[PDB]
C-alpha cells in the first residue's frame, strides 16, 4: 500500500509534527495508549500509511524525530499522544546546531545523520511501497535548515525515485525573526530546490494574521497555529488513507503542479476557516468556501496574489461533494479572475474530492498554490542575503564550521536565476 | 452464445462500469451474491450470457476485469456489495498508482501489469463460445485510464486481432477540467489508441452535467448520475444481444456503418428521453418528437455544436413500444429538416434498430420509466471543433516545452510529442477533407 | 554506515513483490479466442478441395 | 491455560525410577508415551510433524472404501478353497 | 505475556 | 495383484512420505492405528489398498514402503507421532548420524551400515508380493542422504533387481535458492549416478511449489506442510490408475515408454491442476479445456524453467474425477492447433491420456479445495536443459578455487570424481541441445 | 541419541559454561538440584546430548570442567541452577595459570592433561555416539588458553574424526586488558587453526555495545552479556536437541561453513534483542529478525563486517514460522547487498529451521558467519604482537615455563598467513 514516513527536525518540526501525529491520530481514532478506540471500519483501511502494527492492536507512528535539543522530546514525551512513538525513533543531540546550517551540516549534527539515515532506511525497508518522505522543519531555523537539509541531500541521493516532500516554516516579512536568517534560508533552498519535489511553505506572519483577523481568537498562542498548519498537513495527505470520488494523491499533486525541474515552492491554504462567531451567520455551501479559497485574505504562507497571478492551483476538497458545483465554481473563478492567472496555462485548477471530512466539520477545503507572487520571499531573502554578505556580519561562523564564500555566492546565484527563470514565466504571455 | 468482455480501467470506467453491472444485475434479476433467485414463473432464459456465465448452483460470474493501479477503488468494490458476485481475480489492482502520466500508465509500471490483465482476458474468452466484442470503458483524463488503455489497445489487437474493440471514453470538456496534463494525455493516448479501436464513443463531463441541469430537473447530484446515465446508454447499445426483436443489430453493425473511412471511428452519443419523473407526467411521449429530443443541438453527449456540421451516420437504437411507422415518418421529417444537415455522399445516413424489451429502470437512479426511448449515435464533423481545441491546447502547451520533465524522465522519449502532434494535425485534415 | 538491509512481507497483489521470477510469462501471446466451430469449418474448406470429382449427390426417393 | 494435558500420576511415578542404561526411567517414561496417541497428550502442534494427521475422528465423518475402487472378482468367484 | 510480566 | 513400493529417504524424503501416507490413510479409508472400519467381508470386496498396504490375518494394513534415513529424529516423529501402530517396527529405518549435507559421507563411509539392513528389508517386501510394479524413491538432490545413500540404495537394487521401473522424486534445487552450499556439488555428483540407474526422475522445484501455492491458493504464509501436501496429491494422481478403474488406464510400465524417447533423457516435470483454494473455488467452473490450458501455463509448472523457450517432446494428461472424453479431445485438439506449445517436430503425436475416475481425495487439514476434476501434467520439456547449465555454472564457479572439496576428498572418495560428474552433465545439456534442435 | 560432551577450561570458560549449565537447565527444564521438572516431553526426548542420568530425576550434566582456581571453581559449583554437577567430573588444578598461556600449558598442564583426558574417556564410553566436543574458553586467558588447546591437541590426536566446537571468548582490543593479550591470543589461535574444526569468537566490546545501545537496561553489567552467551550456546545446537523442520547439526554446518580448513572462525550472534521500554512497541516477524541479525550492531566478535566481505553464513531460526518468508529474506539480503558478500560462491547464505522456541521468545534466530571481517582482528593482535615482542617484553616468562622465539615466530607466521588466506580470498574474483 502507498505509504509515506515522517521526519521532524528541530522544535519547529518537532511541535509541527506533535500537532499533526495529534490530528490525525483523532482522525483515526486512535487513543494516546495506542489501541484503536474507533468507530468506522473506514479508518482501519488505510491505517498502514501512517501506523506500523505491532503485538495486540497497538499501532505506532512513522515519525523519525531528530534533532540536537533534548528538550523538544522531553516536551513532546511530557505531552500527550506522545507514547505512541517508538523511543528507537528519538535520535537525538545534546548541543543544538547554533542556528547554523554549517553546523547542522558538517558538524557534530552530521555524526548523527548516520544513525538518523539508519533509522529512516530500518522504517523504509520495513515498508511496503515506500510512496516518500514528508520532513518538518523551518528554513531560518537551527537543526532544520541543517540536519534538514542534510536529510535532504542524503535521503534524495540513496532513494532517488520517491518523492521527498518538505513543509518548512519560512520568515515572515516583517520584524527580524532570526539575525542569521537570510544565511540559513539562501542556504537551506539552495539545497532544497537542487533535490526536492515539493514544498509547502508556512509563515508564522500570516498564521498569526489568520489567527488574529479571521478567527477570532485573542490569545493567539502557538498551539492554533500549529493546528493550523497540523489541518493543512491532513488535508493534503487525506487521498492516500481515505476513499471516495475522484482523488490525487501526493504523486498527482507533484506532477499537476510543478512543470519545470525548478519552481516547486508552494504556499497554501485552509478554507472552511471562518470565525466561531459566525459558525451560525454563515452557511454551508461550495459558492463560498470558493471564495474563502481563492481570497487575498487566507493565503496561508506569506504572498499577496495580487502582485503576482497564479501559475497553477490545486483544492482538495473534504467531504459530500455533490461536486458539479465544485467544478463549476471553479471555472466560475477561472473565467472572472482571468487577470489573476497564468494565460499561457489554461484550465490551470485541480480538484481532488474525498468523501471523508475531517471531525467536526462537514467541509473542508485546503488550497496549493504555485502562485507568482512568490517572488517576494526569494527576493527580499536574497536581498538581505547579499547585504550582510558585503558587510561581512556574522560570515565567519560558516567559514569556521566549513562553507566559503564561493559556495556563498553560488547560492546567491541559484537564488537570483531562480527569480530570474520565474520572471521569466511571470512575464511570458500565451503568444 | 454471443457475448462481450468489459475492461474496466482507471477510476471513472470502474465506477462507469460499476453502474454498467448495476444496472445488468437489475435487468437479468441476477442478485449481488450470485445467485438468481428467479423460480416464481419462469419454471429457462439465458439473455445473461452475453454479460454473466453460470457457475454451478444458481451462481452467475460476470464476465469483467476491474483493473486499476491506485487500490483504493477496487478495494471499496471489494469490501462493498458487490463481493460474491465477482470473481476474486477478475479485480486487479496495482500497488502504486500512475499519477495522470501517460509514460507511468504505458512505460513503467505498464510493462509489469499488463501480463495478468492479458491472461485474466484469455481465461475470459476461452470461457466463452460466441465472443463478438470488447467493452472498453477508461476517461481520456490520463494516467492510468490512457497509458494503460492504450496499452490494453495495442496488445489486444495482437492477441485477438479481428475482434471488435469499442471504448467508453470519458472525454474532456471544452471548458470545465480537473486535470492540467489532460492536452497532453489525451493527445498521448489517441496517437496510440487510433489505429486499434473501431468505435470510440466519447462523452462528457459538462455535457451530462447540464443535461442534467435542465432535463433531469437536478441541481447538486454526484457523478452517480453520470454513471448511471452511461450505463443506460450502454444498455441501449447492447440490449440487441440480449433482447432481439424487429430490427436487430450486433456489434459489428454499427461498427462496419458508423465508420466510413478507418480513421473517423468517432462517433457520438445520445439518450432520449433523459426526462425525471415529475416532468414526465405531463408528456406524451412518442417516436415522432423522441428523435426531435436527440437532434436538438443542446441534448448531446458532448457540446460541440452539431449546427456548423454534418453527419455522416446516425443510428438509432430505439427500445420499448416502438412500431417502425414513426421511426420511418420522424427520419423523413428530420431528413426534410433544413437545419440537420447531411454530407452530400449520404443520402443513406440512418440505421435504425428497435427492440422491444421497455429499457429497465434502477432504484435510486433519476431516469423515469419510460416506455420508449432512443439512444442516437452521430458521427458528426463537429468532433472536429473539439479535435481543433484539443490541438491548440497541446500546441500551447509543447511551444515552449511545460511539463515534459516527468514524461522525458520517466521512460518517454521526446519524439513522441511530435508524432502525436502530426497524427492529431492529420485526422483534422481527414475531418476536413471528407467533410468538404 | 549503510546498514544491511533485508527485504519486507509486502502485501500481495498483481504486481510481483514475492514470486521467484521477477516478470510475468504468459503461455499465449498473440493467440486469444479459438473458435472451434469456424476452425473446424476452415479444415472442411481445405479438406474438400481433394475430391476427384463433384459433389457426393446421395441418392433419389420414392418415384411413386 | 496449558500446551500438555495433565499427565497420570503412575508413569511419572515411572519415570521417575532408576537410569536409563539399563531403563528404567526415562526410557520407559518414552516407551509408556509412545503407547498412547500424542492428540491426548497435547493442544497444540508444537512439532510441524505432528499437525500431518492431526483430528481426523472430529474433522472426518465415517470412513468408507473408494466408490470406484478396484475388485477381487477373479479370485472371489474363482478360485475356491476346498473342493473334490 | 506471561514471560514478559515474569520479566518485569 | 498390482503392487508398487516407496523408499523414502532423507529429511525431505520422510517428510514427503508422511503427507503421502497421510492421503493414502485418508483415501483408502484406513485409519491411523492400522485398522480399516470394515475388512475384506461384510461389504466393499474392494483390492484398491492393495497397491500400497499388506493385510494381515488379523484386519492390520501394514503399508510397503520403507522410510530410511541416516539421522535421528525426522523418523523419529513418525515412531512417536500419529502413524506409529500403522508402520512396522523395523520398516522405519533410522542410522546412526546423518551425512550432514555430502555425497561422500552418504555413499562411501556412513552409506555401507545401512544399505545392507535396508536391502534386506526390502528383499523381504518383495518377498511378501505377488508380482511387483515398482519402485518410487521419494528423495532430494539437495545433499547428504538424498544425493548419497539414495543413489547408493539405486545403484543396489539396479545391481539386484534390474528390469524393474525405479521411479524418482527429487526435489531439485532452485535458480535463486538454495539450502545447502554444497548442493551445486552434491545435484552433479548425484545426476552422474540417476542418469546410468533411472528410468524417469519426477522433478520438484521448492519456490516453484511455494508460487503455485501462494498465487492460486492465496496463502500468505506456506510451508512445508503444504509443499508436501501438494506432492502427496501429485503422487496420487499418478499412481491412482492402478487403485482404481474406469476410463484410459496407464500404470508405471505405459509410463516409461511414453515420456522416455532417449535412455538420457529421462527427466519429466510435473504439474497439478486445479491448484485453487476453496474460496476462490466458487466463482469458476472447473472444466475440462481451463484445467488443461492451467496445466499447460508457465505459471502452474512446477520447475521455475519457462516452456515458452523449448519444446515439449511427450506430454501425459491423468484425468482424474468426473472427466467425460470429448472435453479432453478437444482441449487437445485446441493446444495442438495452438503453434505457441511449440511441439518438437519428431513427434507428431505428442499426449498420452489416463482418465480415471475416483475424485481426488481432499485432505482435512490442507489448502486445496474439493474438486470434482483434477488433471496431472507430466510433460518432457527440453526447458529444463536451462536448469541444468545454470546448475553447471554455478559448479564451475565453486570449483573453480576447490572451495568445499576438503570434505569429500577427506570423506574417503577421490577427488577426480568431479571432472567425469561434470563431463556426464555436459554431455546431458549437450544431448539435450541436440535432441531440441 | 547423538552426544555432545561440553568440557570448559578457565574462568571465562567457567562462567559462560555456568550460564550454558543454567540456560539449558531450564530449557529442558530441570531445577538447581537435578530432579525433572518440566512441562513438556519434547524437552524429555533428546535430554541424553547432554545430561547423563542417574537413579531417581537426576540428569547431572556431562562435563569435565577444567580449571586451575578453587574459587572459580567454588562460585560455579555453588551458583544458582548449576549445583546439579556430579562429583566425578570436578578436576581442578590448586597453583594456578597467573593469567600465562605457558604456565597453563606445561607447568601446570601437561600434569593435568592426563586426569582431564582420563575424566574424557570416561564420559565418552559413556555415551552411544560422541557427535561432538564443545570446549568453551578465552583467547588472552590464562587457565583456559593454554590448558584449553593442549586439550584440543590431545582430544584430536586421539579422536581424530569428531567436531571440535571451540567457542571462544576474546577480550577487547583497546585498553590493555591482560598484559600477554597478544602473546596468548597468537598461541591459542595458532593451536585452533590445524587442530579445531570451528570456532566461535566472541569479543567482550562488542557485548557491551549489543548490551548498551540496543537492549539498554541502563551499564551492560556481565550477567546479560554471558545471558547472550549462552543464547548462542542454545541456539547452534538446536536441530540436534529439539525437534522440528529443516535440520542442521554440527556437522553441517561445519561442511556449510568451512570452504577451507584453515578459515573456520565463525562471528556468532543473538537476534532477538530489544530494551525494556521497547518491547511493546516493536512487532515481531522473521522479516524483523532478519534485519537484526544482519544489523552489525548485534557482532559480537566486533569487526563490522562492512569492512569486508561474507565468505559464508548460516542462520538457525528457533520458532515455529513460514519458510517462505525466511527464504524471501535470505534471498533479498544477497540480491540487494550482494556486494558485501562473495561472487564465487553462489547462495552463501544458509537457513535451518527448529519448531521449538527458547524461553520466553516467539521465535528466535542465532546468525553465524564465516567472514573477512575478523581479518582486522587478527591483524590488529598480530600488530600488537610485534610490537611488544621487538622488545622481548615478557618473554622470560614464556621461556622459563618451557617456550620459545621459535615458537613465538611461527605462531605469528601462521597468524599472518591466515591473514593472507582472508585477503587473498576477498580480493579473488569468480574467474
Ligand atoms: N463520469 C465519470 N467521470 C469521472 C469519474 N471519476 C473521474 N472522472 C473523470 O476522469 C477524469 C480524469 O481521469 P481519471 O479517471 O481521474 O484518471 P484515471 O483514469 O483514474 O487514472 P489515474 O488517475 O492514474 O488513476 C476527470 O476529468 C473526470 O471528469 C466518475 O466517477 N464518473
Ligand atoms: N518439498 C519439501 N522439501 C524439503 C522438505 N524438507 C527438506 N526439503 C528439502 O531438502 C533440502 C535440504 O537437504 P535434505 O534433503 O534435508 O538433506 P538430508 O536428506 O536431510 O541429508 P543430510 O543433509 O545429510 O542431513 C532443502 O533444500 C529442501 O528443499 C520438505 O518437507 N518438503
Ligand atoms: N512549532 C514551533 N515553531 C517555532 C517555535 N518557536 C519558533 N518557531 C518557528 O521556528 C522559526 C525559528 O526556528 P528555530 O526555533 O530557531 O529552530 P530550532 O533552532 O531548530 O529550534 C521561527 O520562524 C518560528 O516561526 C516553537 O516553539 N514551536
Ligand atoms: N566473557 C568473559 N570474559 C572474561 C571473563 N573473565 C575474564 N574475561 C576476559 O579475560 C581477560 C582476563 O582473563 P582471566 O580471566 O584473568 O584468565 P585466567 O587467568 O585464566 O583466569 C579479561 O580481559 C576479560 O576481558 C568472563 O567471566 N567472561
Ligand atoms: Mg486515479
Ligand atoms: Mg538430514
Amino acid at each position: 500500500m502507498r505509504e509515506i514516513v515522517h521526519m521532524q527536525a528541530g522544535q519547529c518540526g518537532n511541535q509541527i509534527g506533535a500537532k499533526f501525529w495529534e490530528v490525525i491520530s483523532d482522525e483515526h481514532g486512535i487513543d494516546p495508549t495506542g489501541t484503536y478506540h474507533g468507530d468506522s471500519d473506514l479508518q482501519l483501511e488505510r491505517i498502514n500509511v501512517y501506523y506500523n502494527e505491532a503485538t495486540g492492536g497497538k499501532y505506532v507512528p512513522r515519525a523519525v524525530l531528530v534533532d540536537l535539543e533534548p528538550g523538544t522530546m522531553d516536551s513532546v514525551r511530557s505531552g500527550p499522544f506522545g507514547q505512541i512513538f517508538r523511543p528507537d525513533n528519538f535520535v537525538f543531540g545534546q548541543s543544538g546546531a547554533g542556528n547554523n546550517w554549517a553546523k547542522g551540516h558538517y558538524t557534530e549534527g552530521a555524526e548523527l545523520v548516520d544513525s538518523v539515515l539508519d533509522v529512516v532506511r530500518k522504517e523504509a525497508e520495513s515498508c511496503d511501497c515506500l510512496q516518500g518522505f514528508q520532513l518538518t522543519h523551518s528554513l531560518g531555523g537551527g537543526t532544520g535548515s541543517g540536519m534538514g537539509t542534510l536529510l535532504i541531500s542524503k535521503i534524495r541521493e540513496e532513494y532517488p525515485d520517491r518523492i521527498m516532500n518538505t513543509f518548512s516554516v519560512v520568515p515572515s516579512p516583517k520584524v527580524s525573526d532570526t539575525v542569521v536568517e537570510p544565511y540559513n534560508a539562501t542556504l537551506s533552498v539552495h539545497q532544497l530546490v537542487e533535490n526536492t519535489d515539493e514544498t509547502y511553505c508556512i509563515d508564522n506572519e500570516a498564521l498569526y494574521d489568520i489567527c488574529f483577523r479571521t478567527l477570532k481568537l485573542t490569545t493567539p498562542t502557538y498551539g492554533d497555529l500549529n493546528h493550523l498548519v497540523s489541518a493543512t498537513m491532513s488535508g493534503v495527505t487525506t487521498c492516500l488513507r481515505f476513499p471516495g470520488q475522484l482523488n490525487a494523491d501526493l504523486r498527482k499533486l507533484a506532477v499537476n503542479m510543478v512543470p519545470f525541474p525548478r519552481l516547486h515552492f508552494f504556499m497554501p491554504g485552509f478554507a472552511p476557516l471562518t470565525s466561531r462567531g459566525s459558525q451560525q451567520y454563515r452557511a454551508l455551501t461550495v459558492p463560498e468556501l470558493t471564495q474563502q479559497m481563492f481570497d487575498a485574505k487566507n493565503m496561508m504562507a506569506a504572498c499577496d496574489p495580487r502582485h503576482g497571478r497564479y501559475l497553477t492551483v490545486a483544492a482538495i476538497f473534504r467531504g459530500r461533494m455533490s461536486m458539479k458545483e465544485v467544478d463549476e465554481q471553479m471555472l466560475n473563478v477561472q473565467n472572472k479572475n482571468s487577470s489573476y492567472f497564468v494565460e499561457w496555462i489554461p484550465n490551470n485548477v485541480k480538484t481532488a474530492v474525498c468523501d471523508i471530512p475531517p471531525r467536526g466539520l462537514k467541509m473542508s477545503a485546503t488550497f496549493i498554490g504555485n502562485s507568482t507572487a512568490i517572488q517576494e520571499l526569494f527576493k527580499r531573502i536574497s536581498e538581505q542575503f547579499t547585504a550582510m554578505f558585503r558587510r561581512k556580519a556574522f560570515l565567519h561562523w560558516y567559514t569556521g564550521e566549513g562553507m566559503d564564500e564561493m559556495e556563498f555566492t553560488e547560492a546567491e546565484s541559484n537564488m537570483n536565476d531562480l527569480v530570474s527563470e520565474y520572471q521569466q514565466y511571470q512575464d511570458a504571455t500565451a503568444e | 452464445m454471443r457475448e462481450c468482455i468489459s475492461i474496466h480501467v482507471g477510476q471513472a470506467g470502474v465506477q462507469i462500469g460499476n453502474a454498467c453491472w448495476e444496472l445488468y444485475c437489475l435487468e437479468h434479476g441476477i442478485q449481488p451474491d450470485g445467485q438468481m433467485p428467479s423460480d416464481k414463473t419462469i419454471g429457462g432464459d439465458d439473455s445473461f450470457n452475453t454479460f454473466f456465465s453460470e457457475t454451478g448452483a444458481g451462481k452467475h460470474v460476470p464476465r469483467a476485469v476491474f483493473v486499476d493501479l491506485e487500490p483504493t477503488v477496487v478495494d471499496e468494490v471489494r469490501t462493498g456489495t458487490y463481493r460474491q458476485l465477482f470473481h476474486p481475480e477478475q479485480l486487479i489492482t496495482g500497488k502504486e498508482d500512475a499519477a495522470n502520466n501517460y509514460a507511468r500508465g504505458h512505460y513503467t509500471i505498464g510493462k509489469e501489469i499488463v501480463d495478468l490483465v492479458l491472461d485474466r482476458i484469455r481465461k475470459l474468452a476461452d470461457q466463452c463460445t460466441g465472443l463478438q466484442g470488447f467493452l472498453i470503458f477508461h476517461s481520456f483524463g490520463g494516467g492510468t485510464g490512457s497509458g494503460f488503455a492504450s496499452l490494453l489497445m495495442e496488445r489486444l489487437s495482437v492477441d485477438y486481432g479481428k475482434k471488435s474493440k469499442l471504448e467508453f471514453a470519458i472525454y474532456p470538456a471544452p471548458q470545465i477540467s480537473t486535470a492540467v496534463v489532460e492536452p497532453y494525455n489525451t493527445i498521448l493516448t489517441t496517437h496510440t489508441t487510433l489505429e486499434h479501436s473501431d468505435c470510440a464513443f466519447m462523452v462528457d463531463n459538462e455535457a451530462i452535467y447540464d443535461i442534467c441541469r435542465r432535463n433531469l430537473d437536478i441541481e447538486r447530484p454526484t457523478y452517480t448520475n453520470l454513471n448511471r446515465l452511461i450505463a443506460q446508454i450502454v444498455s441501449s447499445i447492447t440490449a440487441s444481444l440480449r433482447f432481439d426483436g424487429a430490427l436487430n443489430v450486433d456489434l459489428t453493425e454499427f461498427q462496419t456503418n458508423l465508420v466510413p473511412y478507418p480513421r473517423i471511428h468517432f462517433p457520438l452519443a445520445t439518450y432520449a428521453p433523459v426526462i425525471s419523473a415529475e416532468k414526465a407526467y405531463h408528456e406524451q411521449l412518442s417516436v415522432a418528437e423522441i428523435t426531435n429530443a436527440c437532434f436538438e443541438p443542446a441534448n448531446q453527449m458532448v457540446k460541440c455544436d452539431p449546427r456548423h456540421g454534418k453527419y455522416m451516420a446516425c443510428c438509432m437504437l430505439y427500445r420499448g413500444d416502438v412500431v417502425p411507422k414513426d421511426v420511418n415518418a420522424a427520419i423523413a421529417t428530420i431528413k426534410t429538416k433544413r437545419t440537420i444537415q447531411f454530407v452530400d455522399w449520404c443520402p443513406t445516413g440512418f440505421k435504425v434498430g428497435i427492440n422491444y424489451q421497455p429499457p429497465t429502470v434502477v432504484p435510486g437512479g433519476d431516469l423515469a420509466k419510460v416506455q420508449r426511448a432512443v439512444c442516437m449515435l452521430s458521427n458528426t464533423t463537429a468532433i472536429a471543433e473539439a479535435w481543433a481545441r484539443l490541438d491548440h491546447k497541446f500546441d500551447l502547451m509543447y511551444a515552449k516545452r511545460a511539463f515534459v520533465h516527468w514524461y522525458v524522465g520517466e521512460g518517454m522519449e521526446e519524439g513522441e510529442f511530435s508524432e502525436a502532434r502530426e497524427d492529431l494535425a492529420a485526422l483534422e485534415k481527414d475531418y476536413e477533407e471528407v467533410g468538404v | 554506515s549503510k546498514q544491511m538491509l533485508p527485504g519486507g512481507s509486502k502485501v500481495r497483489s498483481a504486481l510481483q513483490a514475492g514470486y521467484f521470477d521477477d516478470k510475468y510469462t504468459r503461455v499465449f501471446e498473440s493467440e486469444g479466442y479459438s473458435d472451434a466451430v469456424k476452425r473446424r469449418r476452415q479444415d472442411r474448406l481445405k479438406e474438400s478441395k481433394k475430391n476427384i470429382g463433384k459433389a457426393f449427390l446421395p441418392s433419389s426417393g420414392e418415384k411413386l | 491455560l496449558v500446551e500438555m494435558r495433565p499427565v497420570t500420576s503412575d508413569v511419572r511415578e515411572q519415570l521417575f525410577k532408576g537410569f536409563s542404561k539399563e531403563g528404567t526411567g526415562r526410557y520407559a517414561y518414552l516407551q509408556m508415551r509412545k503407547l498412547k496417541k500424542p492428540e491426548m497428550k497435547y493442544e497444540v502442534p508444537l512439532t510441524s510433524s505432528w499437525e500431518y494427521g492431526w483430528r481426523l475422528n472430529d474433522v472426518v465423518k465415517e470412513f468408507r472404501a473408494p466408490t470406484y475402487g478396484r475388485s477381487r472378482i477373479v479370485k472371489d468367484s474363482f478360485f475356491r478353497t476346498n473342493g473334490i | 505475556l506471561r514471560a514478559q510480566q515474569e520479566a518485569m
